[PDB]
RNA sequence: AUUCAUAAUAACUUUUCGAAUCGCAUGGCCUUGUGCUGGCGAUGGUUCAUUCAAAUUUCUGCCCUAUCAACUUUCGAUGGUAGGAUAGUGGCCUACCAUGGUUUCAACGGGUAACGGGGAAUAAGGGUUCGAUUCCGGAGAGGGAGCCUGAGAAACGGCUACCA
RNA sequence: UAUCUGGUUGAUCCUGCCAGUAGUCAUAUGCUUGUCUCAAAGAUUAAGCCAUGCAUGUCUAAGUAUAAGCAAUUUAUACAGUGAAACUGCGAAUGGCUCAUUAAAUCAGUUAUCGUUUAUUUGAUAGUUCCUUUACUACAUGGUAUAACUGUGGUAAUUCUAGA
């Protein structure tokens, strides 16, 4: 038969599931970033854990080791390209300093909210999932879509959406028909 | 298994064919031929996966059966004919021309060739012997059998074979300084110069090689292929003249070519 | 389609099958999609060939509409196209007709039934008829 | 009864099993090398039979209609050249391309005689192949002989050059 | 490294092979005849070589059990020599002979809810458990044996017998 | 991300296990159920038993075709195309399934064939084919059979087959 299609999990549920401090902290993140489940928090924390593990390995590696330089350069480059890290904090230890709120801040939800297209983060998520936002020029409706540090210049309303200059939607169009019929 | 094997599955196939892992379950099992089942590029993969001149096994069979493809000097129609290291694949219909050769990563390059160099090939004799009626003869790594070779030739020297008629044209002897092309192991695709050999009794022979960057390495003799004198090959070389860059150097070159 | 401006990339020529093959994309803003006929006629006129001589397939409409990408294959003659394309694609293009082979199970049943008969069986048919009458 | 054929050679009036093999009657091997345990009745005639197959080795003095009285043709005429030759009693030089049986066949009103092809027929193509074989073999022999001569001269020159090298040695 | 490659002598062989095959193309030469020569191939064929293999084989490594301590040697056990046999090494088998071989560094025997590996899960480090299963290698077609064809089979979507 | 917590006591410090917690390309099951991608799936007990239907056949220009087949010899009186059937050559010994048997067995890494066989592919490679030794040889090519087919049959029945 066929070669196996590989797959893996993207999150790690916590040990000690019921620390009241962690539950309160993660709900604060969920409320202020408009997340749907704790799964998102777990995924970002799993992601941050993976990056921090790699960065710790490479930071205890000897200086100007070929492996350290190559791997560290790649790690920081994708970090700054996604924009989670910042070019002033170019050194490797700043990755250890990173927190889950930083990745959440670069999620598509919050970038739409920060660019002002959204009334709030929850209004932002509704807008994203209803195919009204677009990056580059293409409709994207994954709220977790990471935005590179160059695509903020392209995030705005989708050309197919009524908020992007397209056809006047469905319910407005239906209500317009009703108004014309009632005036007819 | 109570007979010869007649199938190959993509995970079993050698990696240096760069076959993808999710396009069907089976792989083209290179039919018996002049080269090993490994270290041999079938025409099916060569045309479809490297040149992209045909998208299907069906289309590749069409190419082969209209005889636009001829390997070395002879027209071949075996869809999985095992073209090997030094094989010259002609493609006269498009007036293309290639010689198989390894890039420095260890994969058969798409190295195009000119006709004055497609008319001939190199061969590292794997043994010298006496045939019947007292005829001394040699066989190359390609299985090509050449009678009455030059008596100064020994094993593992290099023959220059004409595709018009397989015959001794000249030979390069295996000693220090000769340019070598490492065919296999962890240094597959490397090019360098011999500095000296070990000559293990009974054990595998070993030769130490240093190249133009002085990135010396060591490789078994069953794995080397002398192809000319210092910095002057008997063929053209693929991209980069067999130099291997570090991972850092490769990233730099990609960034500089961006 | 409005502002198709069909673009063709990687246009490598193969004299082996005597055609030009390229990765084709079509931009169709404000329209759902473009079809085989509308793609083939435009490709035919831009490549200086008959409508049948050019073949296109593998069109995946990219998310949000707007554009799709398929694979284009323009032959050097109608005869070349007839010889080289698969019969499914020809009948797809409408040039050819669907082969009337029976289903696999009925077809395989025929093989195994005729496998039980050695030779023509004309003598056997006569003998079976004589015995059945008897 | 039950239709078991009476095998030739088996000397008993009963039904017996045999591991019937190729080139033997009563059984046709479906796969090469195959052997099957069939049942065959003996060659000794007995009451068990339902039919007896008889062929007349000398005709009586009165006629049977389904017999000597009437005849059927040899359905096919000879197809090999020499078999045509023996059938017509021909000599060495007699032609066969015109003694082939032009057996008639009429597809509706379309009549024609599709006569058998002739095998082993002397034809210039075969002579061309034979002469080509002769030239091929003699060419190979000549080429092999001349190449052996060249290497012999080369090895002789190698001997001379080594002798000159030893002359350079030894002062 | 060889009694190797290969060559040379004397014979033997119930004798293998060395082409009575096939398609296209039909060109040259004249002493013009169905004359002599001719191309591109396909198929086939001995030996060598290659390739795909195959069979043996060196070394090292395997879970639990002493409530298994001695085991193997009738009629193969360890080995010698000679022969059969094998495609071929070999107690593989036969014949004569010697009395050896393994073991507390766990032989031998029993259990395995045991196909082996690449690997999987989970771990600071060490590790613990799992791997029937997509790849590799084994073994089987209900049990067991025997065997035809072939290059390749103990073949089972092949035969033979017994068993169920 | 090298972490512990509840339980023996009136109360304490311990050994100590029970319980908790988290993971499982780890099984089953309960409740519940919108979408996309991907996707395992009669291994576990029974390598227990199997109805039925399929799963190995195959032809080009290039082995043999007078089907009493099809269209035409618009190329032909030996064949000329195409083609059923059939003989012939290959293949059916790969794949697919399962893990029952097997604890130095398999398998893993590593070896050797100076110890053997190998269809096929690849490359070479038969003046001695007069050999009983120049007609055993007709060499512009030798001989024999038998399928396919026709016709008579037998058996309730088989992918049975006899006689001519």
């Amino acid at each position: 038969p066929r070669a196996p299609r590989t797959y893996s999990k993207t999150y790690s549920t916590p040990k000690r599931p019921y620390e009241s401090s962690r539950l309160d902290a993660e709900l604060k993140l969920a409320g202020e970033f408009g997340l749907k489940n704790k799964k998102e928090i777990y995924r970002i924390s799993f992601q941050l854990s993976k990056i921090r593990r790699a960065a710790r390995d490479l930071l205890t590696r000897d200086e100007k080791d070929p492996k350290r330089l190559f791997e560290g350069n790649a790690l920081i480059r994708r970090l700054v390209r996604v924009g989670v890290l910042s070019e002033d904090k170019k050194k490797l230890d700043y990755v250890l300093a990173l927190k889950v709120e930083d990745f959440l801040e670069r999620r598509l939800q919050t970038q739409v909210y920060k660019l002002g297209l959204a009334k709030s983060v929850h209004h932002a998520r509704v807008l994203i999932t209803q195919r009204h936002i677009a990056v580059g020029k293409q409709i994207v409706n994954i709220p977790s879509f990471m935005v590179r540090l160059d695509s903020e210049k392209h995030i705005d309303f989708a050309p197919t959406s009524p908020f992007g200059g397209a056809r006047p939607g469905r319910v407005a169009r239906r209500n317009a028909a009703r108004k014309a019929e009632a005036s007819g | 298994a109570r007979g010869p094997k007649k199938h190959l599955k993509r995970l079993a196939a050698p990696h240096h064919w760069l076959l993808d892992k999710l396009s069907g379950c089976y792989a083209p099992r290179p039919s018996a031929g002049p080269h090993k089942l490994r270290e041999s590029l079938p025409l099916i993969v060569f045309l479809r996966n490297r040149l992209k001149y045909a998208l299907n096994g069906r289309e590749v069979k069409a190419i082969l059966m209209q005889r636009h493809v001829k390997v070395d000097g002879k027209v071949r129609t075996d869809t999985t004919y095992p073209a090997g290291f030094m094989d010259v694949i002609t493609l006269d219909a498009t007036n293309e021309n290639f010689r198989l050769v390894y890039d420095v990563k260890g994969r058969f390059a798409v190295h195009r060739i000119t006709d004055e160099e497609a008319s001939y090939k190199l061969g590292k004799v794997k043994k010298v012997q006496l045939g019947k009626k007292g005829v001394p003869y040699v066989v190359t790594h390609d299985g090509r059998t050449i009678r009455y070779p030059d008596p100064n030739i020994k094993v593992n020297d290099t023959v220059k074979i004409d595709l018009a008629s397989g015959k001794i044209t000249d030979f390069i002897k295996f000693d220090a300084g000769k340019l070598v092309y490492v065919t296999g192991g962890r240094n597959l695709g490397r090019i360098g110069t011999i500095v000296h050999k070990e000559r293990h009794d009974g054990g595998f022979d070993l030769v130490h090689i240093k190249d133009s960057l002085d990135n010396t390495f060591v490789t078994r003799l069953n794995n080397v292929f002398v192809i000319g004198e210092q910095g002057k090959p008997y063929i053209s070389l693929p991209k980069g003249k067999g130099i291997k860059l570090s991972i850092a150097e490769e990233r730099d070159r990609r960034r500089a070519q961006q | 389609s409005d502002a198709v401006t069909i673009r063709t990339r990687k246009v490598i020529s193969n004299p082996l099958l005597a055609r030009k093959q390229f990765v084709v994309d079509v931009l169709h803003p404000n329209r759902a999609n473009v079809s085989k006929d509308e793609l083939r006629e435009k490709l035919a006129e831009v490549y200086k060939a008959e409508k049948d001589a050019v073949s296109v397939f593998g069109f995946r409409t990219q998310f949000g509409g707007g554009k799709s990408v398929g694979f284009g294959l323009v032959y050097n003659s109608v005869a070349e196209a007839k010889k080289f394309e698969p019969t499914y694609r020809l009948v797809r293009y409408g040039l050819a007709e669907k082969v009337e082979k029976a289903s696999r199970q009925q077809r395989k049943q025929k093989k195994n039934r005729d496998k039980k008969i050695f030779g023509t069986g004309k003598r056997l048919a006569k003998k079976v008829a004589r015995r059945n009458a008897d | 009864k039950q239709g078991f054929p009476m095998k030739q050679g088996v000397l008993l009036p009963t039904r017996i099993k045999l591991l019937l093999t190729k080139n033997v009657s009563c059984y046709r091997p479906r796969r090469d090398g195959e052997r099957k345990r069939k049942s065959v009745r003996g060659a000794i005639v007995g009451p068990d039979l339902a039919v007896l197959a008889l062929v007349i080795v000398k005709k009586g003095e009165q006629e049977l209609e389904g017999l000597t009285d009437t005849t059927v043709p040899k359905r096919l005429g000879p197809k090999r050249a020499n078999n045509i030759r023996k059938f017509f009693g021909l000599s060495k030089e007699d032609d066969v391309r015109d003694f082939v049986i032009r057996r008639e066949v009429t597809k509706g009103e379309k009549t024609y005689t599709k006569a058998p092809k002739i095998q082993r027929l002397v034809t210039p193509q075969r002579l061309q192949r034979k002469r080509h074989q002769r030239a091929l073999k003699v060419r190979n022999a000549q080429a092999q002989r001349e190449a052996a001569a060249e290497y012999a001269q080369l090895l002789a020159k190698r001997l001379s050059e080594r002798k000159a090298e030893k002359a350079e040695i030894r002062k």
